[PDB]
């Protein structure tokens, strides 16, 4: 009788072996899922770079690219807004002082 | 069709006789054919396809259901006391859900901290002296 | 089984300390504690999280969007900021224009 | 000097005609559409964001109550000092503790797939191996059934005393304490006066 | 002066949160100490002499 009891206790030891991958995971999915975590802040990445987001980072460029390159995205975001200042006459500031000075 | 149907398909549902005027408006995906090439994954996944894992979620709504699951415990322990549902769990654990913290307290206290304290208060202060 | 209990009694003990972070246990919901509350989380994981603590070193050389575009999208500006952008891109050019 | 116009201004300007030539389509809009985002994205995360709120109050301090209980059951051994200050309060604030540990216990068993399960409708795939897990748990208590039954009947009594003290004090505690982080952006030297008086208006701020 | 970091949040979520059904996990650790225990029932009397 009670070996029938003992299978059902031991069918529960090897039916929680479905969910041997259950609780270790938290550990380990808090980190190896960089590559989605950044892609999650890449399309955050994709508003920030405003002068390319009308084109094309908004779908596929920032948002996917910017990941695990993101490298690239140093030169690939800050280009978009420091020549934006820049044409912004923040880099030429001597030249449109003198240029209305002048006027 | 697709960028346009996106915004329409959720309109549609509720337009079946204006969908012979928001057909017009599906044409206007095809000028962004070249950019499909790059925007075929945004193109549903801008108002309803993003709505659930791109700007809804960004997956930050994916654990914000995960949680409450043990918390119902410590609910229906004063839950299942029909004298502390209302006066108790409900009128404190839903006091702050629902209506104040949906867009700024995402985790325990600190989503306002480093966003609407970090960045929503000084993001207009990031360009707004320099330009 | 004791070949199962040495790697299945930690799993059901430990697993009750993801009972409430059942997404971070999760793969497809470990990401909004690892990246959409995470843009000062993953300062301690300074290497593995690049996601939102390096936008500063991101626009590093971006100094108008250093305190600005570092840590917004990645709870609320998402949905907000990208509207606003077009009419920073459409007046941006009329602070171009000024020049012209 | 014919070209220093529109040299720096067509760097931006040339987006400026490319997002009202991607207006309509999805080049612009990603624009567009969080246009509607003002309510678009916040209509899934909002029903989902009351269960992430809901637990503020319980995950952040309804459980801080445990201090009360936690550290007559590790502190005890590992530092005596704090031993005596670890169940004296148990008597009084964990006393209820005790009996919510059977509030623990009748959950197992029975709401488990009742409660731990209600706030995860669409996120029923993984929480079913998470209550596959805690239902395991339930075969050897297929022979403590008996114990599953009264516990809740006698719990009735219990839970007056489970809500005098354990379920009325910090459970308000976060829900206020919490309140306050929101408030700050605009104002935050007082806002943990206004905690509980401005929470709803700083968000749409 | 971004000094916040919600590790703690995170660990929020995990801090006290298992004991807030502690009860929780021994029920499973009992099936598993039932097969350790089932055997334990079988190694009892004429099995003593095991």
């Amino acid at each position: 009788k009670v070996i029938e009891s003992e299978l059902q206790g031991y069918l529960s030891a090897t039916r929680s072996r479905v969910g041997r991958c259950s609780a270790l995971i938290q550990a380990a999915s808090d980190v190896q899922e960089q590559g989605a975590v950044d892609d999650r802040d890449s399309f955050l990445h994709g508003v920030r770079d405003l002068l390319s987001i009308h084109s094309n980072t908004q779908a596929g460029l920032s948002t996917y690219v910017s990941a695990p390159a993101i490298i690239q995205q140093i030169v690939a975001l800050q280009s978009d807004l420091s020549s934006l200042q820049s044409d912004l006459e923040n880099s030429l500031p001597d030249d449109r002082n003198r240029c209305i000075n002048e006027l | 069709d697709a960028a346009r149907i996106s915004e329409v398909k959720a309109w549609l549902t509720s337009q079946f006789e204006a969908v012979g005027k928001e057909v017009p408006n599906f044409e206007y995906t095809h000028r962004s054919i070249t950019h499909l090439y790059n925007l075929a994954t945004a193109s549903q996944a801008k108002s309803q396809a993003a709505t659930i894992v791109a700007n809804d979620f960004r997956l930050k709504a994916s654990e914000y259901r995960a949680q409450a699951a043990r918390i119902r415990e410590i609910l229906e322990s004063a839950g299942m006391s029909q004298e502390s549902l209302p006066s108790n769990v409900v009128s404190s654990a839903q006091v702050l859900a629902n209506v104040a913290n949906l867009l700024n307290i995402r985790d325990t206290e600190l989503s306002s901290f480093l966003v609407a304290m970090g960045d929503i208060s000084l993001r207009k202060t990031g360009v707004e002296e320099k330009r | 089984k004791e070949v199962s209990a040495f790697f299945q009694s930690p799993d059901n003990s430990l697993y009750m300390l993801p009972a409430t972070p059942q997404g971070l246990a999760r793969d497809p919901s470990a990401i909004p504690s690892i990246c959409r509350i995470s843009a000062a989380l993953q300062y301690p994981a300074g290497l593995e999280g690049s996601d939102a603590s390096l936008a500063s070193v991101l626009e590093s050389l971006e100094f108008c969007l250093r305190v600005r575009g570092s840590e917004a999208c990645v709870l609320e500006d998402l949905a907000k900021a990208i509207d606003l952008v077009h009419i920073r891109q459409d007046l941006v050019e009329s602070g171009h224009s000024l020049l012209d | 000097q014919g070209a220093a116009q529109n040299l720096p201004a067509d760097v931006n300007q040339l987006i400026d005609q490319l997002e009202r030539h991607c207006l309509a389509p999805d080049g612009s809009l990603v624009t567009k559409s969080v246009y509607s985002d003002l309510q678009l994205a916040r209509e899934e995360m909002s029903r989902e964001r009351l269960r992430y709120l809901e637990a503020m109050a319980i995950y952040c301090e309804a459980v801080a109550m445990v201090e009360e209980y936690q550290q007559a059951i590790s502190v005890a051994n590992h530092g005596g000092i704090r031993d005596v200050q670890g169940l004296y309060p148990q008597l009084g604030l964990k006393n209820s503790p005790q009996v919510y540990e059977t509030l623990e216990h009748r959950l197992v068993v029975a709401e488990a797939a009742q409660k731990l399960r209600l706030p995860l409708i669409s996120d029923g795939g993984e929480i079913h191996e998470e209550e596959i897990e805690k239902w395991l748990g339930i075969t050897p208590a297929y022979l403590s059934y008996v114990q599953l039954q009264n516990t809740i009947s006698m719990d009735m009594a219990d839970y007056q005393m489970f809500l005098a003290r354990e379920i009325e004090g910090r459970l308000k505690e976060k829900c206020d304490k919490l309140a306050d982080a929101i408030v700050d952006d605009t104002d935050s030297s007082t806002g943990n006066r206004n905690s509980s008086a401005r929470l709803p208006e700083r968000v749409k701020f | 002066r971004m000094l916040e970091v919600s590790r703690e949040e995170a660990e929020r979520k995990r801090m006290l949160d298992e004991r807030a059904n502690y009860r929780h996990k021994q029920a499973l650790l009992e099936a598993y100490d039932q097969q350790c225990d089932e055997a334990t029932r079988i190694f009892a009397e004429y099995h003593k002499r095991l």
